[PDB]
């Protein structure tokens, strides 16, 4: 997602984005935000569950 | 073994108690002439008993980390490696 906006950021910047505005910026920004909060989600919750009960084993 | 038959003696009980202990067979009328061998014939009956029995399972399931067994021989000539070995974990490609 990050890959996709700053391409996109480039280009506009360069003068080749038409039709492209902070709202479209603003939207993918908050989409990138809200999936990275889902990555440290599932890292803590795969973490813990092996620190929480340490069975040797794994 | 075969052709026997195990029957417990001393539980049919009935004068100076109650009826929550007046429970299972006597058998001592079976015990003629004081002998405790006698001759049979066994008939199935009718019915079906309800039972408090205390364990379930019957077998092991091959389970050799429970009740760990060997020989005298394996004992007195083999490392403790082959009949009593504890379990390994891999860490950096090593036990």
């Amino acid at each position: 997602i990050t890959s996709i906006a700053l391409i996109t950021i480039y280009l506009k910047s360069k003068g080749y984005l038409e039709y492209v505005n902070t709202s479209h910026i603003h939207d993918l920004a908050k989409f990138m935000f809200g999936i990275s909060v889902f990555w440290t989600y599932l890292w803590f919750s795969q973490f813990m569950l092996i620190w929480y009960a340490n069975i040797p084993e794994e | 073994a075969v052709g026997t038959v195990g029957l417990a003696v001393g539980y049919g009980r009935k004068a100076a108690l109650k009826e929550e202990m007046q429970v299972g067979i006597n058998a001592y009328a079976l015990y003629k002439n004081f002998n405790s061998v006698q001759s049979i014939t066994l008939a199935k009956a009718n019915g079906e008993h309800e039972f408090a029995c205390v364990q379930g399972q019957k077998t092991l399931m091959g389970r050799g980390d429970i009740i760990k067994e060997t020989t005298l021989e394996i004992f007195n000539t083999q490392d403790a490696k082959h009949w009593n070995e504890q379990p390994m974990v891999s860490l950096d490609h090593q036990e």
